RNA sequence: GGGCCACUUUUGGUAAGCAGAACUGGCGCUGCGGGAUGAACCGAACGCCGGGUUAAGGCGCCCGAUGCCGACGCUCAUCAG
RNA sequence: ACGUCGCUUUUUGAUCCUUCGAUGUCGGCUCUUCCUAUCAUUGUGAAGCAGAAUUCACCAAGCGUUGGAUUGUUCACCCA
RNA sequence: UACCAUCUGUGGGAUUAUGACUGAACGCCUCUAAGUCAGAAUCCCGCCCAGGCGGAACGAUACGGCAGCGCCGCGGAGCCUCGGUUGGCCUCGGAUAGCCGGUCCCCCGCCGGGGUCCGGUGCGGAGUGCCCUUCGUCCUGGGAAACGGGGCGCGGCCGGAGAGGCGGCCGCCCCCUCGCCCGUCACGCACCGCACGUUCGUGGGGAACCUGGCGCUAAACCAUUCGUAGACGACCUGCUU
């Protein structure tokens, strides 16, 4: 029962104009949108969650077909909110514009 | 949040809007632009029909098939603007560009739904009011566009229906104005919770 | 020269004394500067124009900020200034209504650029006084001498056009 | 620079009696209504009195150009009095030279036909705004008269009239020809 | 039309700025932008504040124009502001806002029962309002 | 550089892409605008070309060359058999342009008529309309019908009478006929679709459709000619007689 | 042992993305960030990487960054900028 | 008029940047499109515009701008 | 097949120059500043030509003895494949130098419509909002409920056309006194700190298998013809009464 995590969007890469790093994710997260309301997620565990054709194993139970790549936020990235993430294996590129699970681990409250 | 954002393109400035609908078509997020009759440009009328006659000149000579497609209805006209919002050059702005579905007027999916309004977009705040502002829906007309007449005769039978649906809306509205007149001391515990909490003013 | 709050300094300065004249006399300016490192750098800019002094034989003897006198009363600032155009240089006097003196500065310099495209190397602010409100003389600034000022806010544009970005309900402007 | 304030009362007779609906003029004499909307400057109206009804118009804070409009709604209403108290009589005189001009008047006087202008067998017909009563006079020789309540349909009506009997390919030094507003008066001398 | 203007003694309420959420007395117009701004009795030291920052109230205080600090505030004192705010809804929206956001999470679990009996009883007579008052019978 | 020497284009860039047309009837593209003022009448009617003929008669032009003298005009004659009515389709006006809304059509459909709706009426079996007869002989089949001729009363705008020929009365080899939608103007939509149905299985002739002495339009599809090259298709100046690679082309 | 470009100085020429000198830096021999694009301009020179911060330039959307309740003015252009 | 400020690339020069392991070179014929710095035609303003004729401007390139003698001619010139 | 014969060739709209109207700024004047008018071989559309990796309405939809197909079932057994997502908002028109909400006299078959009055307006009848709110059953008491809830119960009717693919209302039933708040009373894998859990969802799509019930029995192309058509394709036609 009950969400338990907040939602936010894959935007994009960390990124020049001509030059993009790959290691370094950009999120858009739902309801903040300033750099002074942001410090809540600094330090929080983020996920991408997808499905695929294999089965793989499921911690807790029965093989299913939902892999997931697992990350932190690192810090802001600019005004209006913005994170920026770190993921263990960088970000495929068909997850622009789609749900990163943030996971509201590892508290300060 | 994973609904369509619906907006109702009245009284909005044609970039102002574009720009807020081209960043939240990358971000996920199905827009539908409704009634794009009333879109406005600032700038005055004539102004802005010399820019869309002066679009309607570049053509390919060789072969005007193939050259630049002049939409003349105005949702057409909107999603040409955000469409050089978005790379529509690559899959991502493609996919991205699925997304809007640009309406004129309001057709029955969105006719019973409730609208946002984007107040950075809006003429009455972005612009000083000792200025001039076309309307799309008429630059469209005087430009080739056919349909502002059966647009116009679709949208005053629209508005019959929402005033009748509107007067129902107030008349239970103003019934439990009456219901809480009547059952308030079998509330009065229930009402000074709220009122303890920031609700029930 | 740039700008962003000015300030007001006194700097005071004298020739290095050789064998000619023992104790040569002390020159002071009032000179509106953003710190002090502007204001004795301007400081050499104009007394080498008034008279024949350098800054290596020279020393600036004090440096310091003047601060407002009464900085909780409006008053009428009446500038005498002189820039050059794109054609030759004008003289000019314009009239402010501030609670400090550098801040009436500060305002000719923005208006100066607003009106006249005068970049701040071009202004040379000469004097600049306390004038009373019976001896002004630009209309902008004499509508305000009124023992009962009445104005509402007529067209409240909204600000908080981001926060939210997409509401139900359009605005309001009467308020 | 922008003025403050700028205030121009209207004073406004016994007979009539106007509202307000927002920037809406409604005056209401003993010739009829008339109505004009001003929801494209922004000024506030106001009635003030009770026996000697003044109207005033404000502009809070306008440039020189918004300025200049303040002076001009007040002559758009003062226009509205006197077209509701006493009208809008424009006496205009045809002035030939060889042919003489037949003007007759069709259906209700919202129509004339101006048929022998310079001799050419080419009718005029030219239709009234709405609201004009156009006649021909009878103390005069030949003259249009007509009459109304609005100065902006009255004097475009005579405007009409007076476009279309305009000389081409001529000399307009020579051949004077044509129907001309003669002079503007109104109705009821008060 | 207008009847809120700015003038000597209009008591303004700033909605954003370093004093954010206190009323204040406007002392003087400092030309069309800035207004010499005095609030004596909710700790707000006589300074220049932009229109923009300020709202305006209906309440006025009389005083002569830039007047010391000592005579703004017996005028506030006199038709004592304080509880003429704190009294009005203006003022009651602003505390009945802060304290939805001074919410804990259980008071947001007592709110949550206590709004969905409430949207029992209300919704009960609702039907009642419409089921019995739909009672006609005549031509 | 220019030309030195102005020449009109040859042919309309107005009539083109010359291509084979896609039909062989010829669509009507416009009808005439209606106003309901007017009696109940169709816009259209459809014959075939059997030949020309030339006439002799006199001229009434007051002041012109071959007054009251007698003049040979050259006519030509289309056949024109009554056409039968067949069914009726309803048009709603949308934004988008203007759909078509519901067609009803009629029991007892003739054999030429229902020729039309097949490519091979040889190996067929003539299927077509009989489920779809049967609920004009039926109880709750019938009052669907009196739901269709009625939304098509009171949301249309546009509504058309599909009429087709009837090639049993000609003198050519095909038997199959030519349906058509011909519209129905003059008068307001709860007269001309209570109109369309009292003509319903009924002919009407030309002589209902088209009056004496009146101007119309003719549209139909032009004598086919084949692959031509630009001296014929476009009618440009010949080259001279002693060209290398040909002399009926396009030079530049 | 064919050079070329740029600031300033300078010769012939009406002028030239012309021809010829002086001084320094550059391109050629050299990629990178910005100037949309570009041998030379602006910043900065390069082993393979992780974190931080800047330069010149930017920060409605494309496209990273003002989604600041930025400050004060000027400007309406039926070829604006 | 004396002076003076520009545009243009339908003239001719100036330059030598591209092409010498090749980019077919004057004129005509033919054919399409574009430009306006408008000769005519549509709508107008001005005149030392009485009419007729002509002239100077303006929005304007929609539409048209021919048939020949001589010359390879582009140009030029006459006939109609 | 030929101006070498014959026939046909079209209507608006916004406006450019320009001429004006009302009319300030500049207490006079003024085509202009706000607001208007007339206006053309131009421009744009119609007429006309073509008809989108664009829609629509409708027709018929595969058998003579093993053969298919469509619809109505949560009717089943499970396989595979594509992925997304993690509660809903079911709607006044709009004004912005103003609005929203209640209301007395009056009138267009008792809704609507008006001018007084009464409140609200940094919108609280508020999207900065609102509605839902998910531990489970058992014991047991008090309140809200009694004009209640529930079901793919069937029939019955009405509203919705702009892309209606929907939204309400009903007569006979069916069990139910539980479900909503405050309490009593205890138990459930309590899996022994730990991840993809929580949904939409009985998802879309391709198969094949079993078991009921209800209906349906076609065309297209080739070949052959035709010559209103044509390089070839295509196109227009005909083929037991
Ligand atoms: C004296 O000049 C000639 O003989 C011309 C020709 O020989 C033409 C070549 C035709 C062939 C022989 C290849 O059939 C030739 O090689 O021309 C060059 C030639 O050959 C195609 C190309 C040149 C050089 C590059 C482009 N330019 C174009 C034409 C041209 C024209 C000239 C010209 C030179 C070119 C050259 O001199 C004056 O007029
Ligand atoms: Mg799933
Ligand atoms: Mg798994
Ligand atoms: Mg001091
Ligand atoms: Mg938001
Ligand atoms: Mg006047
Ligand atoms: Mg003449
Ligand atoms: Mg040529
Ligand atoms: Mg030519
Ligand atoms: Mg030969
Ligand atoms: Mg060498
Ligand atoms: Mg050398
Ligand atoms: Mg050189
Ligand atoms: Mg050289
Ligand atoms: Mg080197
Ligand atoms: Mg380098
Ligand atoms: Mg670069
Ligand atoms: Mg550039
Ligand atoms: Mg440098
Ligand atoms: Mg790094
Ligand atoms: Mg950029
Ligand atoms: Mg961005
Ligand atoms: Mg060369
Ligand atoms: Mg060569
Ligand atoms: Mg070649
Ligand atoms: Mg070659
Ligand atoms: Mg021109
Ligand atoms: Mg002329
Ligand atoms: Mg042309
Ligand atoms: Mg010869
Ligand atoms: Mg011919
Ligand atoms: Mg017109
Ligand atoms: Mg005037
Ligand atoms: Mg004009
Ligand atoms: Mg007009
Ligand atoms: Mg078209
Ligand atoms: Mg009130």
């Amino acid at each position: 029962s009950g969400r338990l995590w907040s939602k936010a969007i894959f935007a994009g890469y960390k990124r020049g104009l001509r030059n993009q790093r790959e290691h370094t994710a950009l999120l858009k997260i739902e309801g903040v949108y300033a750099r002074d309301e942001t410090e809540f997620y600094l330090g929080k565990r983020c996920a991408y969650v997808y499905k695929a054709k294999n089965n793989t194993v499921t911690p807790g139970g029965k093989p299913n077909k939902t892999r997931v790549i697992w990350g932190k936020v690192t810090r802001a990235h600019g005004n209006s909110g913005m994170v920026r993430a770190k993921f263990r294996s960088n970000l495929p590129a068909k997850a622009i514009g789609h749900r990163i699970r943030v996971m509201l681990y590892p508290s300060r409250i | 949040e994973v609904q369509v954002l619906v907006l109702d393109g009245r009284g909005h400035l044609l970039g102002r809007l574009a720009a807020i609908v081209a960043k939240q078509v990358l971000l996920g997020r199905k827009v539908v632009v409704v009634r794009c009759e009333g879109i406005n440009i600032s700038g005055n009328f004539y102004r802005n029909k010399l820019k869309y006659l002066a679009f309607l000149r570049k053509r390919m000579n060789t072969n005007p098939s193939r050259g630049p497609y002049h939409f003349r209805a105005p949702s057409r006209i909107f999603w040409r603007t955000v469409r050089g919002m978005l790379p529509h050059k690559t899959k991502r702005g493609q996919a991205a560009l699925d997304r809007l579905k640009v309406f004129d007027g309001i057709p029955p999916p969105y006719d019973k739904k409730k609208r946002m309004v984007v107040p950075a977009a809006l003429k009455v705040v972005r612009l000083k009011p000792t200025r001039k502002f076309a309307y799309l829906g008429r630059l469209a007309h005087e430009v080739g566009w056919k349909y502002q007449a059966v647009t116009a005769t679709l949208e005053e039978k629209r508005k019959e229906k929402a005033k009748i649906h509107y007067r129902k809306k107030k008349q239970l509205m103003r019934l439990r104005k009456q219901a809480e007149k009547n059952v308030e001391k079998k509330i009065d515990k229930y009402t000074e919770v709220l009122k303890t909490h920031g609700l029930l003013v | 020269k740039a700008s962003g709050t000015l300030r007001e300094y006194k700097v005071v300065g004298r020739c290095l004394p050789t064998p000619k004249c023992h104790t040569p006399p002390l020159y002071r300016m009032r000179i509106f500067a953003p710190n002090h490192v502007v204001a004795k750098s301007r400081f050499w800019y104009f007394v080498s124009q008034l008279k024949k002094m350098k800054k290596s034989s020279g020393e600036i003897v004090y440096c310091g900020q003047v601060f407002e006198k009464s900085p909780l009363r409006v008053k009428n600032f009446g500038i005498w200034l002189r820039y050059d155009s794109r054609s030759g240089t004008h003289n000019m006097y314009r009239e402010y209504r501030d609670l400090t003196t550098a801040g009436a500065v500060t305002q000719c310099y923005r208006d100066m650029g607003a009106r006249h495209r005068a970049r701040a190397h071009s202004i040379q602010i000469m004097k600049v006084e306390e004038i009373a409100a019976s001896k002004c003389r630009r209309p902008a600034v004499k509508q305000f001498h009124d023992s009962k000022i009445k104005f509402p806010l007529p067209h409240r544009v909204l600000r908080r056009q981001h926060k939210p970005r997409f509401t139900t309900k359009r605005p309001n402007t009467f308020f | 620079m922008k003025t403050i304030l700028s205030n121009q009362t209207v004073d406004i007779p016994e007979n009539v009696d106007i509202t307000l609906k927002g920037r809406t003029v409604i005056v209401k004499g003993p010739r009829g209504t008339l109505r004009r909307d001003f929801n494209h400057i922004n000024v506030e109206l106001s009635l003030l009195g009770k026996k000697k009804k003044r109207l005033r118009v404000d502009k809070w804070w306008g440039n020189r150009k918004e300025l200049a409009t303040v002076r001009t709604i007040c002559s758009h209403v003062q226009n509205m009095i006197k077209g509701v108290t006493l009208g809008f009589r424009y006496k205009m005189r045809s002035v030939y030279a060889h042919f003489p001009i037949n003007v007759v008047i069709q259906e209700n006087g919202s129509l004339v036909e101006i048929r022998n202008f310079l001799g050419e067998k080419y009718i005029r017909r030219v239709r009234m705004r709405p609201g004009v009563a156009c006649s021909v006079s009878q103390a005069q020789k030949d003259e249009l008269i007509l009459e109304g309540n609005d100065i902006e349909l009255v004097s475009n009506s005579a405007a009409l009239i007076q476009q279309a009997t305009t000389v081409k390919n001529k000399d307009i030094r020579k051949f004077l020809d044509g129907i001309y507003v003669s002079e503007k008066g109104t109705v009821q001398q008060a | 039309v207008f009847r809120r203007f700015v003038e000597v003694g209009r008591v303004a309420y700033v909605s954003f700025g370093p004093h954010a959420g206190k009323l204040v007395a406007i002392v003087d117009v400092i030309d069309q932008n800035r207004a010499l701004v005095d609030g004596p009795c909710t700790q707000v030291r006589r300074q220049a504040m932009p229109f923009k920052c300020m709202q305006l109230t209906d309440f006025i205080l009389k005083f002569p124009h830039s007047a010391h600090q000592k005579y703004v505030r017996q005028a506030w004192q006199k038709a004592d502001i304080n509880t003429k705010w704190a009294a009005t809804r203006w003022a009651k929206k602003i505390e009945a806002r802060e304290r939805k956001a001074k919410m804990t999470d259980f008071d947001r679990f007592k709110v949550m029962k206590a709004k969905k009996m409430r949207n029992r009883i209300i919704k009960n007579e609702v039907k009642k309002l419409q089921k019995a008052a739909l009672l006609k019978a005549s031509p | 550089s220019h030309r030195k020497f102005s020449a009109p284009r040859h042919g309309s860039l107005g009539f083109l892409p010359r291509k084979r047309s896609s039909r062989h009837r010829g669509k009507v593209k416009s009808f005439p605008k209606d106003d309901p003022s007017k009696p109940v009448h169709l816009t259209a009617f459809l014959g075939y070309k059997a030949g020309m003929t030339h006439i002799v008669r006199e001229v009434d032009r007051p002041g012109s060359k071959v007054n009251k003298k007698e003049v040979v005009e050259a006519v030509t004659i289309v056949e024109t058999p009554p056409m039968v009515v067949v069914g009726i389709v309803g048009y709603v006006e949308t934004p988008r342009g203007l759909r078509t809304f519901k067609t009803v059509f009629a029991e007892h459909i003739s054999d030429e008529c229902k020729r039309r709706f097949y490519k091979n009426w040889h190996k067929s079996k003539k299927k077509a309309f009989t489920k779809y007869c049967k609920k004009w002989q039926d109880e709750d089949g019938k009052k669907q019908l009196e739901k269709d001729f009625s939304s098509m009363k009171k949301y249309c705008q546009v509504i058309r009478v599909i009429a087709h020929t009837q090639m049993r009365l000609l003198p050519l080899r095909q038997k199959k006929a030519h349906l058509m939608e011909i519209q129905v103007n003059g008068g307001t939509v709860a007269e001309k679709l209570d109109w369309a149905r009292e003509r319903l299985e009924q002919q009407v002739p030309v002589n209902q459709v088209f009056g004496q002495d009146e101007m119309i339009d003719v549209i139909g599809v032009t004598k086919g000619k084949g692959y031509k090259g630009v001296t014929s298709r476009w009618h440009t100046k010949k080259l001279p007689r002693k060209t290398h690679r040909g002399l009926r082309k396009v030079a530049c």
